[PDB]
C-alpha cells in the first residue's frame, strides 16, 4: 500500500497508485483554486481500487458466470485429458500440444 | 496475475490464445537455468546495451511499458539466442561440462569453477566474450579469478588454472 | 572496605575487576566496541584497507539517454 | 532533552538506594525541564502549519512548542511539591539578604519540615513523572497512527505507576488498579480506531488520511465511510482519558484515592495532552462542504460528551462531601466547556478553546495547591471530631472532606480568600479569568448557532455554582473545628535555634515556639502569584490572549 | 482553507531501493519543479524584504 | 598442576579466538564478493526472462479483453487509468482437467 | 504431502501408540492408598491449590520485558547488509537504552532474593 | 561543470525571516559557523544547572547525609552541561535555517561552498552511506534541531539532500573563474 515497502524488501504493489494520487493533490489542489482537487477523484478511486479489487472482483464475477454458461451451451466433442495439458510444450511430445490448439 | 506467493495454490490456469498478428513474432529462448546460468556473463558480454535499453524503456513507460516496450524486447530475446546459439556451434563440450557441473552443485558457481576457466577460455578465443563482474575489489584477486574457493564444498585442483585472457600459460 | 570511584577512580577499577568481575568486564567488552568502531575505520583505510562497494539488490538502471540501438530487428529472425 | 534528563537521571538513581536523595532528584529534574523550556523556545522563530519530523512519523507546529512549554512549566511548579519540605521556621533574627546567603541555622526539624514523609521518601517519582511528561509531548507531536498509539501507552502506563507508587497505600494500590484496568480498556479502542484507519486506506500518517478525507469532499465504489466511525472509536478512547461524560464514572473514584500530590498531576497534565492532540485532527478531518459524511462525523460524540459532561459533572457534584470526589466533578463540567469549544471549529472557538485549556489548568492547579497547603497548615491544629478520626490515609489525603475545611477563614483568612477567588473563578463570575474563559466559549458557540448547547451550559453553570457555593459556606460561614495545639503552644515548651556564620561560628541562639513555624515560601509564592493572576487577568489580558489570535490564524491560514 | 499542504513532502522520496520492477515508480518530475518553485518563490520573497531593510537605513 | 592454570589458557584462549576472528574476516569477504557474482549472473537474465513473462502477459490481457467483449458485449474498466494492472483475479471454467 | 505434515503426524501416532499399549496392555488395579497423594508415607494437609509465595516473581516480571527487547534485535541480526552504519546507530540506541534499565535491576537489587 | 539539476529532492518550505542555507547542516559546519556569543552563552546555559541546585541548597537545605549532594552535583553538572551544548548547537543551526540573522553564515557558505565547486568536490562531501541511506538520513535529520528539548539528533551523513537550489553556488564559482582568467591574462 502506501508505504513503498513491500514483503519481499522491494516496493509495495499499491505503491504507483498513492504516490500518483499525492502528486495530483500537490500539483492541482492550492488555496486560490480549492475545487483543482477534484482531478484527483479517479486517481483516489484507483488507489483504493489497486487495495480491495472490489471493481475488479465485480468484473470477473459478471465475465466468469457469462463464460460459464456458455461454456454449458457450447458445442462439446472431445475434452482434453489433464495429462495432455501437462505434454504442451515440451521436447518430444508435438502430438500432444497439436490436440491442445484443437490443430 | 500477481507477484504474490501463492500459499493455497492447488491449480494452474493456462490460456491458448495466441498473441495476435499485428505483434512481430519471436521464437522464445529455450535454455534451462543451467544452461541460462553457465552463458549469463556471456549475455551480458554481448547484449548489455540492449538489456539495458529494454530496462530504461520501461521505466520511461512507467505502469505501462509491458505493453510499450515489446520490440526492445523481442531484440533481448534476439540478441540472447545468438550467444546461445555461438555457443553451441563452438565450445559445445566446455559449455555442457559447466552447466551440467552447475545443476549438481546447487546451481553455485563457486562450485565448478574448474569448468568455467576451461568454457571460459574456449568463449574468448572464439567469440572474443570476457566475463565481467563491476565493482570488485582492487586490494584482492577477484573471486571467480581466485586459485582456492573458500565455500566450494571439494579444493580446486592445484593443476588446474584461472583463466585470465591475455597472458599465455 | 569497598572503594568509592569518585574518591580514587584507579583504585575502584582494580576492586571491580576482582570483586565484581562479571560486571567489570561486561563494561569493558560493551565500552571495546565504541572504541573500535572510532579508531579500526580510520587505521584500516591508513593501510589501504579499503570496504567494497556495495553488492546490486536491484537491477542497475543506467542513467542517461537510451543508446539508439540497431540490431536484432524483427527482419533478423530468420 | 527530555529523554537525555530521564536516561541521566535513571542512572544516578540505579545506583542508589538512598531514600534520602529524593528531594534532590526532584529539584534536578525541575532544572531539566527548564533546559527543556529554553530549547523550546529557541524552536519558535519559525511560521507553518507544521513541519515533518524524523521521517514524517512526529511533527512541530508554533502551536505544538507554546504547548510543550506549558506542560513544562505546569510540571515545575507540580514538581516543587517534592523538592521542598512543606513548613519553614522563620525569624527576623535570620531575614536578611546577608543572613540567608552566608548565615546558618541549626535546629531540630526532623518533624517540623516531616523530613521523612511518603512524599520525600519515594526515589524513583520524579523519573516515573518525566516519562508521563515524555508520552505527552510526543503525543502532541505525532504525526502517524503508529505514533500516536506509543506515545498515549507511554502517558497512560505512567500515569497507572505513579497511582500505585505509594505501595503501603491500599487506597492507591486500588485507584491505580482501577484506573489501569479501564485505561487499558480505553486503549483497546483506540488500537481499534487506528487499525480501521489503516486496514481501510492502505496508510498510516495522518498526512495522508487527511488528504484522502479532503478529495473525498465533493459537494461511487469507495464511499469514506470508514474515515468517520474509525475516528469515533478512536474518540472514544479519549474521552474515557480526559474523563468526559458518559466514560467518567473512573476518575472521581481514582482521584479520591491516590495521594493528593499525586492527584495534582495525574488530573491536570493528561488533559492538556490529549486535548491538544484533539484539536489538529478536529481542524483537518472537518468537511468545508455539507455531504452525507457530514452527517456521521465523530464530532458528534464530542457535542454528546460535552452535553453530558456538563449535566453530570454539575448534577453529581451537588451531594458529593468529599473534597477530592467533587474536584473530579467540576473537571467533568468544565472539559464540557472545553468539548464544545472543540466541537464547534471556528477561529472563536479555537482561541476560546486554547484560552480556556491553559486558564483552567492554572486555575485548577492553584485549587490543588490550596488543597495540599491547608492541610500542611493543620499541624499546629487539633480536633475532636469523630468524622475526622475515621478518615483514612490522612497523609496522603490530609484533607478529605468539605466540612474539614469549616471556619479555615478564622484560622488562615488569606489563605482562605485564595480558595475563595479560585472557587469563584471555576464559578465564571467577573472579573476573574474563569469568567472570561467561560464567556469567550459561550460568544463563539453563540455565533456558530450551538444555541441550544449555550443555553444548556449557562442553566448548569447554576447548577454546578451550588456545590462552589457551599464550599465557601464552610469556610467562611461557620467557626472553626480546629483550635490550636496546646502543647505546641504553651509558654513553657520551646526548642531551641543557632544562627551560625559562614564559618560554624555561633552568632546568637534564640528558643522558639509552634507560633514561628509557617509555610515554606515555595507553595505560598506560587499561590499568590496564581492568585493575583486569577484576580487581576483584566488589566494583564493583551499579550497572552494575542498568543491564542496568532496560533489560531496560521492554523486556519492559507 | 480547504487545501492541505503535506508538513512531510519528503514522502515522495520513500519507497525501497530493491527489488524494483522497471517501470514501477511513477515520474514525479512535475512534483520536483513545484516544490523546487516554492523554494525558488521564499527566498525570492524574502530577498526582496531583506532588500528595503536596507534600503531604510 | 599447569594445566589448569588460569594466565596459559587465557593466553592460548585469546590465540584461538584472535586467529578465528581473522579467518572469519577473509570468509564474510569472499562471501560478499561470491553474493557479488550471483546477483550480475541474475541481472543479465532479468531482461530475456522478464520480456518472455511480459509477453504472455500482454497475450493473456489481450485475449481476456476479448473474451469479455463477446461475453460482455463490451469491456468494463476496472481503473480509470491506462496502466497495465496485473489480474487479482481470473475467470476460471467450473471444472479442472477430467484427467 | 509435505514432509514437515507427515513429520507432525507421526510423532502424535508415536505419543497415542505407546499410550494405547500401556492403556489395554498394562494391569490397573485402582483403589483408594493407592490413588493418594506420595507425601513420602504420611497423609498431610493438601495445600498445593492455595496461594503460595514465588520468591522469584520480580525475575519473571524482567524476563517478560527483556522477552521483547532481544526479539527487536533480531530483524536486526538478519539486516545487517543494508542497515550498515546508519541502521547499526540506531540499533546500539535501542540497546543503549535498554541496558540502563538493566542496570536499574542490578543495582537496586531487584534479581538477589536472600 | 554544471550538473544541469540543482533541486532533485522534494523539500519543505518553511516561512522565516532570514535566507535558508542548510536545512540539515553536517556536525562539522555547525561547530566551524559558531559565533563567540555560541560559546559564551552555551557556557552560561550549563553553569546555570548546577549553580540553581547550589542556590536551592543554601537557602533551603535538603538536610541530605554526608554524600548526597555531591552525587546530585554530578548529576546537575552533566544535565546542565548536556543542555548547555544542545542550546550551543541551536543558536548556531537556526542560522543555517534562517530562523536568526545569519548574514555572516550566508557569506562564509557562499564562499566554503563555491571553493569546493571551483575544485571539483561536492558540495557536501562523500558519504559511504548507499545514496537510499543517505535519503532516510536527510529526512531524519532536517529541521531535527527544533525538537532538541525533547528527542535530540545530529547530522553526521555527507548526504547531498539540503532543502537548497545549488545553482547559486555554481553561478558564483564560474563567475569567479571567468574573472580569474582575464586576470591571468595579464601577465
Ligand atoms: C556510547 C557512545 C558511542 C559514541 C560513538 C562511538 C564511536 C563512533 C565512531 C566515531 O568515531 O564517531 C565519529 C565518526 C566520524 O567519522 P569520519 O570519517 O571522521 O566522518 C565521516 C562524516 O561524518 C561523514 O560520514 P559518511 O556520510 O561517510 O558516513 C555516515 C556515517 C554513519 O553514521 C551515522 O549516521 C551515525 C548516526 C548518528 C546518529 C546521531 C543521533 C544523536 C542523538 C542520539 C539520540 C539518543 C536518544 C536517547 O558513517 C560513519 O561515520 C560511521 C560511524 C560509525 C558507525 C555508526 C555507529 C556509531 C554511532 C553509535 C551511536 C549510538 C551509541 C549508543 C547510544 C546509547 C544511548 C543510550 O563517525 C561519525 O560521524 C558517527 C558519529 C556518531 C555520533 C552519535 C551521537 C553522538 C551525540
Ligand atoms: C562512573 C562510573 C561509576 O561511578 O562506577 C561506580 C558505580 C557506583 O559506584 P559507587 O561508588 O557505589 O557510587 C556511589 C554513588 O552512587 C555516586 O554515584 P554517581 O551517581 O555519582 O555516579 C554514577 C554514574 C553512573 O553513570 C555512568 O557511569 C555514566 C555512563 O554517573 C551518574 O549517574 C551521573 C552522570 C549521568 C550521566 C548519564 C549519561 C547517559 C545518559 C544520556 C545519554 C545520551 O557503579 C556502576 O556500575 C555505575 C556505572 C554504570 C555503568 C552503566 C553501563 C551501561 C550503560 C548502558
Ligand atoms: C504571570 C506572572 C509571572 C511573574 C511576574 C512577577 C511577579 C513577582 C514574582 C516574584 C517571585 C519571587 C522572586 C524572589 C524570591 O524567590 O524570593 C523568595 C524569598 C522571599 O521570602 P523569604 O521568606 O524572605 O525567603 C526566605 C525563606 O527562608 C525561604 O525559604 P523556603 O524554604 O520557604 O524556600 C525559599 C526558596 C528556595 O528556593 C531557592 O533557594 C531558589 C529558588 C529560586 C531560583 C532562582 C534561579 C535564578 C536563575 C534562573 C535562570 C536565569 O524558594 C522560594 O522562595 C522560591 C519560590 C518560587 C515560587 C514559584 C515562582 C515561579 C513560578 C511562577 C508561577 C506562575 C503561575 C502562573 C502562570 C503559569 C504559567 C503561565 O527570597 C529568597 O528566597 C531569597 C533569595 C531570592 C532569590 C535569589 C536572589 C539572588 C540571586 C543570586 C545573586
Ligand atoms: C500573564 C500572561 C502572560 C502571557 C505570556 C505569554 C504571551 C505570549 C508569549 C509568546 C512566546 C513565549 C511562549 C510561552 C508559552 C507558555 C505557555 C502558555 C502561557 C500562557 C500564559 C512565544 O511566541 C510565539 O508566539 C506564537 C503565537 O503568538 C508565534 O506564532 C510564534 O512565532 C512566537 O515565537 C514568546 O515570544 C517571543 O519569545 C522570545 C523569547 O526570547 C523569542 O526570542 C528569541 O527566541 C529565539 C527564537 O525562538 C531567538 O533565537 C532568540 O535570539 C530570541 O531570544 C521571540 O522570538 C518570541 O518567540
Ligand atoms: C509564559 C512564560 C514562558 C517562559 C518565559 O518567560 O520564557 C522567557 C525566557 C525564554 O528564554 P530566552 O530565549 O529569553 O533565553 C535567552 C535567549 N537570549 C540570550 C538569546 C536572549 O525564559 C528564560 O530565559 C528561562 C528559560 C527557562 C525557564 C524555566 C521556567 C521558569
Ligand atoms: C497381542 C495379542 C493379544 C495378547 C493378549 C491377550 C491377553 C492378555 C492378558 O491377559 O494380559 C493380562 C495382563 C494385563 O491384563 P488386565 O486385564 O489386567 O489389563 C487391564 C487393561 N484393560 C482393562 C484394558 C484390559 O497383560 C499384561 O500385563 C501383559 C500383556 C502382554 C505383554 C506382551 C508384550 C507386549 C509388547
Ligand atoms: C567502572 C566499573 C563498572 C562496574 C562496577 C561493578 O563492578 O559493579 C558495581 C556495583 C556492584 O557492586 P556494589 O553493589 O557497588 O558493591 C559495593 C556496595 N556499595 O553495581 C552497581 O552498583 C550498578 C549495577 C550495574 C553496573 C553495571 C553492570 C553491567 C551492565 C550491563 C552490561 C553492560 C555492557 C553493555 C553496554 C555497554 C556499556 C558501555
Ligand atoms: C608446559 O610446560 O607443559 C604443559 C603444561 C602442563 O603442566 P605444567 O608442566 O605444570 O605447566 C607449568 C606452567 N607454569 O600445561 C600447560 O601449560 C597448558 C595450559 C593450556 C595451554 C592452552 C590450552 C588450549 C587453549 C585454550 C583453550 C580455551 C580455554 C578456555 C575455554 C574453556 C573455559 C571453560
Ligand atoms: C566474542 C567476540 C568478540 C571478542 C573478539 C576477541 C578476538 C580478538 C580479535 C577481534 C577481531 C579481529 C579480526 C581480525 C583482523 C583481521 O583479520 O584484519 C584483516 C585486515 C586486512 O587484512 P586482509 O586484507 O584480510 O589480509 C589478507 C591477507 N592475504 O587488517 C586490517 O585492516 C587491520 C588489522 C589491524 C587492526
Amino acid at each position: 500500500m502506501a508505504s513503498g515497502y513491500g514483503l519481499n524488501g522491494g516496493p509495495s504493489r499499491c505503491f504507483p497508485f498513492w504516490q500518483e494520487l499525492l502528486a495530483c493533490y500537490v500539483t492541482n489542489s492550492s488555496e486560490d483554486n480549492p475545487d483543482g482537487k477534484n482531478k484527483c477523484i479517479p486517481v483516489m478511486e484507483d488507489y483504493y481500487e489497486c487495495l480491495h479489487h472490489r471493481k475488479e472482483a465485480a468484473r470477473v464475477r459478471a465475465l466468469q458466470a457469462a463464460y460459464r454458461e456458455a461454456e454449458a451451451k457450447k458445442l462439446q466433442e472431445n475434452p482434453p485429458t489433464a495429462g495432455q495439458i501437462r505434454n504442451l510444450g515440451l521436447l518430444n511430445k508435438e502430438e500432444d500440444t497439436k490436440k491442445v490448439h484443437c490443430a | 496475475m500477481a507477484t504474490r506467493k501463492p500459499a493455497f495454490n492447488q491449480h494452474v490456469l493456462l490460456d491458448t490464445t495466441p498473441l495476435p498478428d499485428s505483434i512481430p513474432k519471436v521464437k522464445e529462448i529455450g535454455a534451462s537455468s543451467a544452461p541460462l546460468l553457465s552463458a549469463s556473463f556471456f549475455i551480458g558480454a554481448r547484449c548489455k546495451d540492449y538489456n539495458d535499453d529494454y530496462m530504461q524503456c520501461k521505466n520511461e513507460n512507467p505502469g505501462r511499458g509491458e505493453f510499450e516496450c515489446l520490440k526492445e524486447g523481442r531484440r533481448v530475446t534476439r540478441c540472447a539466442r545468438s550467444v546461445l546459439k555461438d555457443i553451441n556451434t563452438h565450445c559445445l563440450e566446455q559449455f555442457r561440462a559447466h552447466w551440467q557441473c552447475l545443476d549438481n552443485n546447487n546451481q553455485q558457481l563457486w562450485q565448478c569453477r574448474p569448468a568455467e576457466w576451461k568454457l571460459n577460455k574456449c568463449v574468448y578465443e572464439n567469440l572474443k566474450l570476457e566475463k565481467v563482474i563491476p565493482d570488485q575489489p582492487k586490494n584482492s584477486t577477484p573471486v571467480h579469478l581466485r586459485q582456492r574457493q573458500i565455500f566450494a564444498h571439494h579444493a580446486i585442483p592445484p593443476w588446474e588454472r584461472p583463466f585470465i585472457p591475455g597472458q599465455p600459460e | 572496605t569497598t572503594p568509592r570511584f569518585w574518591s580514587t577512580p584507579l583504585k575502584y577499577c582494580r576492586w571491580a575487576a576482582r570483586e565484581r568481575p562479571a560486571l567489570f568486564f561486561s563494561v569493558v567488552i560493551g565500552a571495546l566496541g565504541p572504541v573500535t568502531l572510532a579508531t579500526v575505520p580510520p587505521l584500516r583505510r591508513l593501510i589501504g584497507d579499503v570496504d567494497a562497494a556495495p553488492i546490486p539488490l536491484t537491477y542497475p538502471i543506467p542513467p542517461g539517454p537510451r543508446k539508439q540501438l540497431k540490431g536484432y530487428d524483427d527482419d533478423t529472425e530468420d | 532533552m527530555i529523554m537525555i534528563s530521564i536516561l541521566s537521571l535513571l542512572l544516578s538513581t540505579s545506583v542508589t538506594l538512598r531514600r534520602d536523595m529524593s528531594i534532590l532528584f526532584n529539584r534536578i529534574s525541575i532544572i531539566a525541564l527548564a533546559y527543556c523550556i529554553l530549547h523550546d523556545t529557541m524552536s519558535l522563530s519559525f511560521i507553518s502549519k507544521g513541519i515533518g519530523l524524523h521521517g514524517g512519523l512526529l511533527h512541530i507546529t508554533n502551536l505544538t512548542q507554546i504547548f510543550h512549554i506549558f506542560i513544562f512549566i505546569i510540571s515545575i511548579l507540580i514538581l516543587q511539591l517534592t523538592s521542598f519540605y512543606p513548613r519553614k521556621v522563620w525569624i527576623p533574627e535570620y531575614s536578611s539578604l546577608k543572613d540567608i546567603f552566608f548565615n546558618k541555622i541549626l535546629y531540630y526539624r526532623t518533624k517540623i519540615i516531616n523530613k521523612m514523609g511518603e512524599h520525600m521518601k519515594i526515589i524513583e517519582y520524579p523519573l516515573i513523572l518525566l516519562f508521563v511528561i515524555s508520552g505527552a509531548v510526543f503525543l502532541i507531536s505525532t504525526n502517524d497512527l503508529v505514533s500516536i498509539f506509543l506515545s498515549i501507552e507511554l502517558q497512560s502506563y505512567g500515569l497507572y505507576l505513579l497511582s500505585t507508587i505509594y505501595r503501603n497505600s491500599e487506597l492507591s494500590t486500588t485507584g491505580g488498579l482501577i484506573y489501569f484496568l479501564l485505561g487499558g480498556l480505553s486503549s483497546c479502542f483506540i488500537l481499534l480506531g487506528t487499525s480501521l484507519l489503516y486496514v481501510n486506506s492502505g496508510t498510516t500518517s495522518l498526512d495522508g488520511l487527511y488528504i484522502l478525507n479532503s478529495i473525498s469532499d465533493v459537494n461511487s465504489w469507495y464511499k469514506p465511510y470508514y474515515l468517520n466511525f474509525s475516528l469515533l472509536i478512536f474518540s472514544i478512547g479519549f474521552l474515557f482519558k480526559v474523563s468526559a461524560a458518559p466514560f467518567h464514572f473512573w476518575s472521581p473514584d481514582v482521584y479520591d484515592a491516590i495521594p493528593t500530590i499525586v492527584t495534582t498531576f495525574v488530573a491536570i497534565i493528561a488533559k492538556i495532552s490529549i486535548f491538544i492532540f484533539l484539536l489538529e485532527l478536529v481542524y483537518y478531518t472537518n468537511s468545508n462542504a455539507n455531504s452525507y459524511l457530514s452527517e456521521f462525523s465523530w464530532t458528534y460524540a464530542l457535542l454528546i460528551s460535552s452535553l453530558l459532561s456538563l449535566i453530570i459533572g454539575t448534577v453529581v457534584g451537588l451531594t458529593q462531601f468529599r473534597i477530592k470526589r467533587l474536584l473530579a466533578y467540576s473537571t467533568i463540567s468544565h472539559v464540557g466547556f472545553i468539548l464544545l469549544a472543540l466541537s464547534v471549529s471556528s477561529i472563536e472557538s479555537t482561541q476560546a478553546f486554547i484560552f480556556y485549556l491553559i486558564q483552567y489548568s492554572i486555575s485548577n492547579l492553584n485549587a490543588f495547591f490550596i488543597l495540599i497547603t491547608i492541610g500542611f497548615s493543620l499541624y499546629g491544629y487539633v480536633t475532636n471530631n469523630k468524622e475526622y478520626k475515621s478518615l483514612l490515609d490522612k497523609n496522603n489525603s490530609p484533607i478529605q472532606l468539605i466540612s474539614q475545611l469549616k471556619g479555615y477563614f478564622y484560622i488562615n483568612p488569606l489563605l482562605s480568600l485564595s480558595l475563595a477567588i479560585t472557587i469563584f473563578s471555576f464559578v465564571g463570575v467577573p472579573p476573574l479569568v474563569g469568567f472570561f474563559a467561560k464567556q469567550m466559549v459561550l460568544s463563539a458557540a453563540l455565533d456558530n448557532g450551538y444555541i441550544f448547547l449555550s443555553l444548556i451550559a449557562i442553566i448548569t453553570s447554576v447548577i454546578g455554582a451550588v456545590y462552589y457555593l457551599n464550599v465557601i459556606k464552610e469556610i467562611f460561614f461557620y467557626s472553626p473545628e480546629h483550635e490550636v495545639n496546646p502543647v505546641l503552644n504553651e509558654s513553657d515548651s520551646n526548642f531551641s535555634l543557632r544562627i551560625l556564620n559562614e564559618k560554624n561560628v555561633l552568632i546568637r541562639s534564640v528558643l522558639l515556639k509552634g507560633r514561628n513555624i509557617f509555610i515554606s515560601s515555595p507553595f505560598s509564592i506560587t499561590i499568590s502569584i496564581i492568585t493575583n493572576v486569577i484576580l487581576l487577568f483584566i488589566f494583564m489580558n493583551k499579550e497572552w490572549l494575542s498568543m491564542g489570535t496568532i496560533l489560531v490564524q496560521i492554523l486556519f491560514s492559507a | 482553507s480547504r487545501h492541505i499542504e503535506l508538513k512531510y513532502p519528503e514522502v515522495f522520496s520513500h519507497g525501497s531501493p530493491f527489488n524494483v520492477p522497471a517501470g514501477f515508480y511513477p515520474n514525479l518530475d512535475h512534483v520536483i519543479e513545484h516544490y523546487r518553485k516554492q523554494h525558488l518563490e521564499e527566498e525570492e520573497r524574502k530577498a526582496k524584504k531583506l532588500a528595503a531593510a536596507a534600503a531604510a537605513a | 598442576r599447569g594445566l589448569f592454570r588460569p594466565r596459559p589458557l587465557l593466553a592460548g584462549a585469546a590465540v584461538l579466538m584472535l586467529y578465528g576472528w581473522y579467518k572469519l574476516v577473509k570468509g564474510i569477504r569472499e562471501q560478499n564478493e561470491l553474493a557479488r557474482e550471483k546477483m550480475w549472473a541474475r541481472i543479465h537474465l532479468i531482461p530475456l526472462l522478464q520480456a518472455e513473462e511480459d509477453r504472455d502477459h500482454v497475450r493473456r490481457y489481450l485475449a481476456d479483453q476479448a473474451r469479455e467483449k463477446g461475453l460482455l458485449g463490451e469491456n468494463i474498466k476496472v481503473y480509470n487509468s491506462d496502466r497495465y494492472v496485473r489480474p487479482t483475479f481470473a475467470v476460471t471454467p467450473s471444472k479442472p482437467a477430467q484427467e | 504431502m509435505s514432509a514437515m505434515s507427515i513429520y507432525i503426524i507421526f510423532v502424535s501416532i508415536i505419543a497415542i501408540l505407546f499410550l494405547a499399549i500401556d492403556l489395554i496392555f498394562a494391569p490397573h488395579n485402582p483403589y483408594k492408598e493407592k490413588l493418594s497423594a506420595f507425601e513420602c508415607g504420611f497423609h498431610s494437609f493438601s495445600q498445593s491449590r492455595s496461594p503460595f509465595n514465588i520468591s522469584f516473581f520480580i525475575y519473571g516480571l524482567v524476563f517478560l520485558l527483556l522477552d521483547l527487547e532481544i526479539l527487536l534485535l533480531y530483524p536486526f541480526a538478519v539486516s545487517e547488509y543494508v542497515n550498515s552504519a546508519y541502521g547499526l546507530a540506531a540499533a546500539l540506541i535501542f540497546i543503549g537504552i535498554i541496558t540502563i534499565g538493566f542496570v536499574y535491576e542490578l543495582g537496586h537489587d531487584a534479581l538477589k532474593v536472600h | 561543470n554544471t550538473p544541469t539539476q540543482t533541486y532533485q529532492f522534494p523539500s519543505k518550505t518553511v516561512k522565516t525571516d532570514y535566507p535558508l542555507i542548510d536545512n540539515d547542516p553536517h556536525f562539522t559546519r555547525v561547530i566551524r559557523y559558531a559565533r563567540p556569543s555560541d560559546y559564551a552563552h552555551g557556557l552560561a546555559a550549563a553553569a546555570a544547572g548546577p549553580a540553581a541546585l547550589w542556590l536551592m541548597e543554601r537557602i533551603s537545605p535538603s538536610q541530605v547525609g554526608r554524600g548526597g549532594f555531591a552525587k546530585a552535583m554530578r548529576l546537575a553538572g552533566f544535565i546542565g552541561l548536556a543542555g548547555g551544548f544542545l542550546y550551543f548547537y541551536q543558536r548556531s543551526i537556526l542560522r543555517f535555517y534562517g530562523m536568526s540573522e545569519n548574514a555572516r553564515e550566508v557569506e562564509m557558505d557562499m564562499r566554503e561552498m563555491t571553493d569546493r565547486v571551483k575544485a571539483g568536490l561536492p558540495l557536501y562531501g562523500e558519504s559511504r552511506l548507499s545514496p537510499a541511506m543517505q535519503g532516510v538520513a536527510a529526512r531524519q535529520s532536517r529541521y531535527s534541531a527544533l525538537f532538541f528539548g525533547v528527542m535530540p539528533w545530529f547530522n553526521f551523513v555527507n548526504h547531498n539532500q539540503h532543502g537548497v537550489d545549488t545553482a547559486k553556488y555554481y553561478q558564483q564559482a564560474e563567475r569567479e573563474l571567468e574573472a580569474e582568467r582575464l586576470a591571468r591574462e595579464q601577465a
